[PDB]
């Protein structure tokens, strides 16, 4: 039950006729799935690893100029020549300097001048690319059983880790005692790694767009150059200075590491040491619960006394988790657990750790339940020695609805057109929504690519104004809606 | 330079903290604030030009803000 | 973030219940549930008897119970068998990311 | 960063050539052109917005120019 | 976590665009700027008269 | 001649001696002894507990 | 809120908005006060001395 | 000062007597009366201003009361 204690936990409720549910996993986020007769499970994408990265381009961020040579021509004789001028490891520039009798020419005019310095790279940033077939996502499936940690077991927790690769994208987790779960994942859509570069600078790495990386203004090698003697775009990292038209000097343009760090703002940082681990991905899977079963359903209710060994606490998600221990005769037994009113004549809350059972007597089991908004009483055990605990939930139903709508809108903003697959069970409405969102997201990405959030807000305000002052009601409402949507996206973007 | 193409708007944005997000969220707006503080003369002329260009009130403010944003960032 | 305080010695006749106190500060023991009790027999490495204030490892008897009140965490042994005679060290993961060990106590049992 | 606040408009300019005058004379315009090329979608939307917000051809053209120049710089 | 944010030499070079470079390896020599003078021709004689 | 230094700027730094302190929720802010010293760069944030 | 030998029961946001120098609850060295400027006055009366 | 912002309207008030409730229930009124007596000149100006910005007897009286209450209060 790892998904408690994380603020991004999200609840998927229900499966389809086929016993499957579509869930989108994310690295920061966590998913808790609850089905009628299936146990509650916690799914988290922990590791995304890109393997066998190939370098496509090396950029120079700190250059050096060493052997400066110059050649001068007298006026009306054209441009001079240097043999270093057609050497590719030399950066050269042609200019004009005043010439005359003092200079040694004999004619009065502009004399051509050329200066060359050898370009040497002292530090570079490797932009690597990974084939989409080499992504290996790692997921952990932990059955939300309530069992505590076991030292003797080879696996201390009963969470099972399953690796999903693009070729072997179908895998089943065998949760001991709970049957098995099958993940039908789609790695090829999680991230488009044919438009991404794994940009590793000195000791740090980022996941960046590939056209952005190919359009950087720095000297670059093609990536297969071991010698590094043919830098391209060398003039972006040097400056040629000709003041007063008397001399010409060329100097290096300074370590560009800080400028690159400033240019990397808005790029997610990813580890690129001891493997290419990305902790920013999302993965879409189809969860099949048909072979997943509740543990201990053929047990009898416990008749003994329970003591709380860990005081009831409220998680960030509006549920409560308590830890109880058993002092009764029936070794394995179902724990009687209800959330009722003060008079115990109505059931107000629903359990999250479905089928809490007590496998071993001297082994506490911790139960997550969702009490109702307001006052409620957690009853644990049967009448002789029964323990009744009060609790107050400080929210409101309208508040929770607003928070849920905000969370849905936020996931739409993050996983645009893929949020429809976060809790979908099939269905016509889900497919229609996903198709319309795909079309509109294509249009939005076309019309808002490479634009900052302030520009997004400005455009949203302009569009909303245009809609507000519109003669036609249909266009007015459509434009006002577009403006509101782009205002929200600009507010929520760049995180 | 390379710092003038910051990779801010290239999509690809997850629910994970990107590089220099909190720092770099308002840094451009703060730059514009400092520039307008240091160069109030241009702002007055930009306001006059915006007022004289465009008839509707909305038009004038749109022009004024656009000019004051371009000025410092024209580099 | 300094050494936790425990009585130098504790004794209890077999079959009695024996209690050990570990007193920390608002960061050592009163701030976090990183309270673990270690049992070390002479000439041997310490054994983790309790953790998370109350929890005990899989192989640890049920006679060991832990409680925490304010800045003080207590360890209580019920059966108090002869094999329970050892040095009991209390530890806590402090707020600064370090580990502090109590001075330790000794059970004489007889 | 520091690179975002250059020394170009200071008014201390003599006849002597400055630090990167030759290089940086057209860098900003080149960068705007490259941005428009890479991100064509925003250009069309900006053209439509300028046309809608401007009553006259002068207002439309000026607004479109300002929008196009601000979008890359604003990033 | 906290990171150091690299070296700002190149960004500073980009920022210094529009500034006239000078010399400081010895004496802070400046090779830019003007000077306004008045000429006193009164005591100037032609050399070969 | 004899120009007096006006301001020194850092263009390349290095961070070291990193340290972290945490508090449980609703218990205010943690305290680091290094916060007293002004050569330590410090920041306060909240993490799920 | 307990002051010298007397205690009160106060609102939390009111207490955290108090304009006094403060330490965090776990400060443990006792010397890094936050808004010390609320409890001192700097005087430069004639722009002659401070 | 801490004294400038008291713990007055916080919704924590029980049947049990609050700190300095009895004495402090009328301190503001006493201070306002003393200030008005000490500075009769300002009250005349406040009355004239309230009458000038009127258009209803209720409006003028409320304006004068608010001005006289906040004149001593704003330090
Ligand atoms: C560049 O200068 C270095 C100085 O030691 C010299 O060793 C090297 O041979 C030179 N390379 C040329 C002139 O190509
Ligand atoms: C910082 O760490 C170094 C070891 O790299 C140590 O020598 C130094 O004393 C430490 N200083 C502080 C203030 O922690």
């Amino acid at each position: 039950m790892r998904c408690i204690g994380i603020s991004n936990r999200d609840f998927v409720e229900g499966v389809s006729g086929g016993s499957w549910v579509d869930i989108v996993l994310e690295h920061g986020s966590c998913v808790t799935t609850m089905a009628k007769n299936k146990p509650t499970l916690d799914f988290e994408l922990i590791k995304t690893e890109a393997k066998h990265p190939a370098t496509l381009r090396k950029y120079c961020i700190e250059a050096k100029l060493t052997n400066t040579t110059t050649a001068s021509r007298c006026p009306t004789q054209g441009e001079p020549s240097l043999n270093e001028e057609q050497d590719k490891r030399f950066v050269c520039k042609h200019s004009m300097v005043d010439r005359g009798w003092g200079n040694g020419c004999g004619l009065f005019g502009k004399g051509g001048i050329v200066t060359c310095a050898m370009f040497t790279c002292k530090k570079n940033m490797e932009g690597k690319i990974v084939q989409p077939e080499n992504l290996e996502y790692t997921i952990v499936i932990t059955p939300h059983s309530g069992e505590e940690n076991a030292v003797g077991q080879d696996t201390g927790k009963h969470g099972k880790e399953i690796k999903v690769t693009p070729q072997s994208s179908i895998t089943e987790a065998e949760l001991t005692g709970y049957g098995t779960v099958t993940m039908e994942c789609s790695p090829r859509t999680g991230l488009d790694f044919n438009e991404m570069v794994l940009l590793q600078m000195e000791n740090k790495a980022w996941l960046v767009h590939r056209q952005w990386f190919l359009d950087l203004p720095l000297p670059w090698l093609p990536g297969a150059d071991t010698q590094g003697s043919n830098w391209i775009q060398k003039e972006t990292l040097v400056t040629f200075k000709n003041p007063h038209a008397k001399k010409q000097d060329v100097v290096v343009l300074g370590s560009q590491e800080g400028a690159m760090h400033t240019a990397l703002t808005g790029a997610t940082e990813i580890q690129m040491s001891s493997g290419n681990l990305l902790f920013t991905g999302h993965l879409k899977c189809r969860l099949r619960m048909d072979k997943l079963q509740l543990k201990g359903m053929s047990y009898s209710m416990c008749t003994g006394k329970f003591k709380v060994v860990k005081e009831i606490a409220e998680t960030q998600h509006g549920t409560i988790v308590i830890r109880v221990q058993y002092e009764g005769d029936g070794s394995p037994c179902k724990i009687p657990f209800e959330i009722m009113d003060l008079e115990k004549r109505h059931v107000l809350g629903r359990l999250i750790t479905v089928n809490p059972i007590v496998t071993e007597k001297d082994s506490p089991v911790n139960i997550e339940a969702e009490p109702p908004f307001g006052d409620s009483y957690i009853i644990i055990g049967v009448e002789p020695g029964q323990l009744k605990l009060s609790w107050f939930k400080k929210g409101s139903s309208i508040g929770q609805m607003f928070e849920t709508t905000m969370r849905g809108a936020k996931r739409m903003a993050i996983l645009g057109d893929t949020a429809w697959d976060f809790g979908s069970l099939g269905g016509v409405f889900t497919s229609i929504g996903k198709a319309l969102h795909q079309v509109f997201g294509a249009i939005y990405g076309a019309a808002f690519s490479g634009v900052s959030w302030t520009m997004k807000i400005l455009i949203g305000v302009v569009i909303t104004w245009i809609g507000m002052n519109s003669r036609s009601t249909s266009l007015s409402v459509s434009l006002v809606l577009v403006g509101v949507v782009t205002l929200y996206l600009g507010v929520m973007v760049q995180a | 330079s390379v710092a003038l193409v910051p990779h801010v708007g290239m999509g690809l944005e997850t629910r994970t903290e990107t590089w220099m997000s909190s720092e770099g969220a308002w840094k451009h707006a703060q730059r514009i604030e400092t520039w307008v503080l240091r160069h109030p003369g241009f702002t007055i002329m930009a306001a006059i030009l915006a007022y004289t260009i465009g008839t509707t009130y909305f038009q004038r403010v749109l022009i004024f803000i656009l000019l004051t944003a371009v000025a410092p960032s024209m580099t | 973030q300094s050494a936790l305080t425990q009585p130098a010695s504790v004794s209890g006749s077999p079959g009695q219940s024996i209690t050990i106190s570990c007193t920390g500060t608002s960061s050592d023991v009163g701030g976090f549930n990183y309270v673990s009790w270690f049992q070390q027999h002479p000439g041997k490495a310490p054994k983790l008897m309790l953790y998370d204030v109350t929890s005990r490892p899989s192989g640890v008897s049920s006679r060991f119970s832990g409680s925490k009140s304010g800045n003080t965490a207590s360890l209580t042994i019920s059966g108090l068998q002869a094999e329970d005679e050892a040095d009991y060290y209390c530890s806590s993961h402090t707020s600064r990311g370090t580990w502090v060990f109590g001075g330790g106590t000794k059970l004489t049992v007889l």
